This record gives C-alpha cells, structure tokens and sequence, in this order.
C-alpha cells in the first residue's frame, strides 16, 4: 500500500499564498500510471478538487481556482506542493492530498488520501495554549486537562503518550469573544487508580510549537 | 526516378479518427519499403499474402494507405477476419486481404493531460462495415421501440463515442496510430515498384 | 450543469438497505464515466466504497454495491449498521474538464433509543486560580437526540456573562457531546458559596454543582 503524509503551516494571513506539501512513502511518486491531487474541504461544507500534477510536470487545474494555484512536483524528493495565491477567509479549509487513478475511459478514483490539514486564513497572530488541570473530585471518577486560549486550530491532546485511549473524550474547541479557541479533554479512569496511577495529558500545538505535558493529581 | 511519400502518412503530425479514417492513394513513385522493415519502432508489422523482405521486387497499380487511431485493445481488430466494435463498424478488412498491417503507440503525442478527446470510435450501428467501407454518419442510432427524431434520449444515443485519451492509461486504453497498406493489382500499368 | 445532486440526508432501520442516488447532466452511454463513492466520518479523511460503478477495493464490505439509472448512479447500502452512520459523497468526471463531488448524503441510522445526558463539571483549577483566572468547564455527553440547552448558576441565581457553549457533536458511539464554559473573575467564584450547571435534554433536566474548597 501506499502512505501520504501531509505538512505546512496551519495558519495563513489574508493576502498571502497558501503553501502545502504532500510527500509519498511506500511507493515512487514517479509513476506513470498516477495522478496526485489536491482537494479541499471548507469546515461543514462538501469538497472540491484543486488540482492534480503528473510525474513529468504537467498540471490541470479546476479552472474555478487556476488563476491562484499552482501545484509542483519534485520526483527527486517524492513530494509534491500546492501553492494558493491571495488568500481569503473563503479559503480556510481541511486540505487534503490524493493519488488519483485513471486506469481507462471507464472510470477513475482518488486512493489512497492524506490525513488532512486544517488551514486557517486569518489575521489574527499564533497564539500558544495554556494547559491547567481538571482534578477529579469524589468507582469511576472523571479527571481532564484544559487547553485554552490558543490560535489557530487544531491542538492535538494525547494521554500517556498514547498509552490511554479507552475512555478518552477530547471535545471540540470552543470559540471565544476574544477570537482565541478553547477546549478540554478529559477520561473516565478507576477510583482505586487515582493514588497509584499516574495521568499525564500531552498537549501539541503545531502553529506555535508547543509541546506541554501536564501531570493531572487529585485536589489537595 | 524519386522516392514515394510514405513520410506523409506515418511521420503524419494528425491522425483522422477510426470512423473517418484517412486514406492516402500511392501512385506512380518508387518505394522503398527497407525504411519501413527496417524500423524497430514498430509495434505490429503483419503482412498478408506478401512478404516484408519479399516486396522491393514487385510493382503494384495502386497503393492505398490507411490510417487512424485506436486503442492497444484494438489493435488486435485490424486484421482479416476479426469482428468487434472497430472490425464491424469502424474499419474492415476482407478476408482476402493483400497488404500489411502496421501499428505503433502513441500515448506520447495522442494522450493528452486532462483528457484528449478528439479521437473518436463508432460505437452503434445498425450492420457490420463491409470491407474498406466508411461510415462518417451522426445521425442519432434507434436502439428502441420509438423513434427518435434526432433527439437523444432512452434507446436513443449518439453513434460515437470518445477514447478520452491520457497517458495513465493502461496499454490496452493507451492510444496506438495505425496505418494500413493495400497492396492493389489490376490489369493496368502498375505505376508503384521498389528498387 | 456540473452540480451533481444528492439527497441532503437519507435514513434507514438497522439490518435494512438504503440507496443514495446521485443525479448529474452529462449522460454518458454503458461502461463510460462510471461515478466513485466516498464514505467520510466525522474528523476523518474520505475512504474509498466503489469505483468504476460497482467495483468496490479489497477490504470494503460486500454490504456496499454501486449501480446506474443511466442519468443517475446509486450507492446502495445493506444491512444497516450503527457504523454507516456518516456523510457520503459521489464523485464523477463532468463534461470531460473538471472533477466534482455530489452534494452530500448524510446519513442516519434509525432506531436509535432516547439517552440521558451525563453532566461532568469541574471547579476552576488552583494552578488557574493563581494565575488569577478562572474558568468553570461543563461537559456533557452520551446523549441522543443531540440537541441540549445549558443554563448556568451562582449558588441559585441564574448566569449570563462569560458562557461559552458548543454545537452538538456526533462521537464514536453515535450519541452526541458538548460542552461549556464559564469564565470568572477569582473574586466572583470565591464570593458565591456554588455554580451550577443546568442541562435540559428532551423535557428532562440534569444539574450538578462545585464550590469553592
Ligand atoms: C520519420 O522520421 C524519422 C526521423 O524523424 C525517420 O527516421 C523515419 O524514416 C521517418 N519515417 C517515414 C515513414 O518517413
């Protein structure tokens, strides 16, 4: 099978150009029976195909966006970018890389997909979270870690490096009056483990490089 | 005294559709068929009732030569005895065919990105070509109980359809430009020999 | 034309079949142009059900078959499960220049059983506290149909300023979750003896509360 892994940054000011790059493991980029394309997904609304690029160079936009989209490929590195000139708040969208097969007249399709990246276009400045812990207070009991007043979006909150999931409920961010994000993530966990077990929240705010690990301990 | 046009036709910078293929008449000129035998960049070289090395030696009235695009599929189809969409309502050859049939792909130049879709295929019609016939008709093909009027609609569909050539085709999808030589011996002064 | 049309939403019995139909302009003749199906779960990228019509990739479910009406192509689901519950797009080439996606189908299982919210409030933090904010966080899951109303409160008077509250979210077990906020000064948490958090639910209503301690 094959992997697409996407990068670039989360967050573009108004007037700017959008850059994103798309890189391909477990497979050569440089396939003559492939696409790779680029679609979008503007929060709640349905998707849009960009563009895709061939190995040897050759592009074809949706002339919708061809005068702000240019799309390159570096089969030396096995990657290929997008680039969207003139941004707008219409452009804040999950961006999304594809292989696109077109094997015959018969048919075609986009297999496999990269995991999405959330592009803001905002004027507002990055802004790293502050991390405080939920203390559980009481055979479960319900502790938590709070992120707050960060931008832009996403932050990404593991537990135990990973170690936790079952039990886990990150909730959607909230948007403040002040036009910074907030949320809280939280897991259900044993009473009896409270004394013994550690529970450790790991933080990840890609557009400010923030990494904090907050120890969650009952009230004292 | 000269050298016949046989650049004309497969140095060609267009090539016609299958349905309207072109044909080319070859008269009094002298060929010299060892640039064609001679060529590797041939995929498909099938001659009938003649030999490649065996024609430098023989004179012919006229020569036709006949050329198009279709698919690798396809390929397979421009031979005497063969049916499917391109031998039956396209181009066919007769059984008693005199000539070769020539073919090479051409993802390179007839595939465009985005999709080539001037290339076309006959895809309804109502009986089988006869040998070396052309049907260039458009009108709207009756595959139903009720006429059409020249609508499309339910039963009532255009008679050709696209390749929508592009170059992740597989091979069999890929575009393949052929040309077709009949070789034609009457009682006439034959006009076409080799060296 | 180039906007391909789906239905907005579609809804099913479990262990019953559904079709999502998926209607264009261009009508192209047999084996030609045949449309993709997409499935997308929520936070998730599209995967992959059907390509060329009917052909469905190695480890997608026989419970999935795609067809054509010749102007229409449909995606036909059997066997309802709890999972299929997400948002479905067609995809097809439209008049041999640009690629588009349907509408989107959102699909819905039916059946689902009424399910009482469970309240989670939190007091501010010490480490918030000293920091000389505070914050109450009210979370509220595991409800269906995913439609709450929060109603804040100082010891048994009602609040207005500094709330924050979510849209319903569908999680993995298809009921919903949200969440709220309210945001203080140190002084007004320590002055109040409690807060509290309302949450109504279909008639019914849950309340928790936190002191300073
Ligand atoms: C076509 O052109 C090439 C050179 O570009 C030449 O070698 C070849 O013989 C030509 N073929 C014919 C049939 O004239």
């Amino acid at each position: 099978q094959v992997q697409l892994v996407q990068s670039g940054p989360g967050l573009v000011k108004p007037s700017q150009t959008l850059s994103l790059t798309c890189s391909v493991s477990d497979g050569s980029i440089s396939s003559s029976d492939y696409y790779w394309s680029w679609i979008r997904q503007p929060p709640g609304k349905g998707l849009e195909w960009i563009g895709y690029i061939y190995y040897t160079g050759s592009t074809y936009y949706n002339p919708s966006l061809k005068s702000r989209v240019s799309i390159s490929v570096d089969r030396s590195k096995n990657q290929f970018s997008l680039k969207l000139s003139s941004v707008t708040a219409a452009d804040t969208a999950v961006y999304y890389c594809a292989r696109l097969v077109v094997p015959s007249p018969k048919g075609s399709w986009f297999d496999p997909w990269g995991q999405g990246t959330l592009v803001t276009v905002s004027s507002a400045s990055t802004k790293g979270p502050s991390v405080f812990p939920l203390a559980p207070s009481s055979g479960t009991a319900a502790l938590g870690c709070l992120v707050k007043d960060y931008f832009p979006e996403p932050v990404t909150v593991s537990w135990n490096s990973g170690a936790l999931t079952s039990g886990v409920h990150t909730f959607p961010a909230v948007l403040q009056s002040s036009g910074l994000y907030s949320l809280s993530s939280v897991v259900t966990v044993p009473s009896s483990s409270l004394g013994t077990q550690t529970y450790i929240c790991n933080v990840n705010h890609k557009p400010s490089n923030t990494k904090v690990d907050k120890k969650v301990e009952p009230k004292s | 005294t000269n050298l016949c046009p046989f650049g004309e036709v497969f140095n060609a910078t267009r090539f016609a559709s299958v349905y309207a293929w072109n044909r080319k008449r070859i008269s009094n000129c002298v060929a010299d068929y060892s640039v064609l035998y001679n060529s590797a960049s041939f995929s498909t070289f099938k001659c009938y009732g003649v030999s490649p090395t065996k024609l430098n030696d023989l004179c012919f009235t006229n020569v036709y030569a006949d050329s198009f695009v279709i698919r690798g599929d396809e390929v397979r189809q421009i031979a005497p005895g063969q049916t499917g969409n391109i031998a039956d309502y396209n181009y066919k050859l007769p059984d008693d065919f005199t000539g070769c049939v020539i073919a090479w792909n051409s993802n390179n130049l007839d595939s465009k990105v985005g999709g080539n879709y001037n290339y076309l295929y006959r895809l309804f019609r109502k009986s089988n070509l006869k040998p070396f016939e052309r049907d260039i008709s458009t009108e709207i093909y009756q595959a139903g109980s009720t006429p059409c009027n020249g609508v499309k609609g339910f039963n009532c569909y255009f008679p050709l359809q696209s390749y929508g050539f592009q170059p992740t085709y597989g091979v069999g999808y890929q575009p393949y430009r052929v040309v077709v030589l009949s070789f034609e011996l009457l009682h006439a002064p034959a006009t076409v020999c080799g060296k | 034309s180039y906007e391909l049309t789906q239905p907005a939403s579609v809804s099913g019995s479990p262990g019953q079949s559904i079709t999502i139909s998926c209607t264009g302009t261009s009508i192209d003749v047999g084996n030609y142009n045949l449309a993709s199906w997409y499935q997308q779960h929520p936070g998730k990228a599209p995967k992959l059900i059907i390509y060329e019509g009917s052909r469905r990739p190695s480890g997608v479910s026989n419970r999935f078959s795609g067809a054509k009406s010749g102007n229409t192509a449909s995606l036909t689901i059997s066997g309802l499960q709890a999972e299929d519950e997400a948002d479905y797009y067609c995809c097809s080439y439209v008049g041999s220049s640009t690629y588009v996606f349907g509408s989107g189908t959102k699909v819905t299982v039916l059946g689902q059983p009424k399910a009482n919210p469970t309240v989670t409030l939190f007091p501010p933090s010490s480490e918030e506290l000293q920091a000389n904010k505070a914050t109450l966080v009210c979370l509220i899951s595991d409800f269906y149909p995913g439609a709450v109303t929060v109603a804040w409160k100082a010891d048994s008077s009602p609040v207005k300023a500094g709330v924050e509250t979510t849209t319903p979210s569908k999680q993995s077990n298809n009921k919903y979750a949200a969440s709220s906020y309210l945001s203080l000064t140190p002084e007004q948490w320590k002055s109040h003896r409690s807060y509290s958090c309302q949450v109504t639910h279909e008639g019914s209503t849950v309340e928790k509360t936190v002191a300073p301690t």
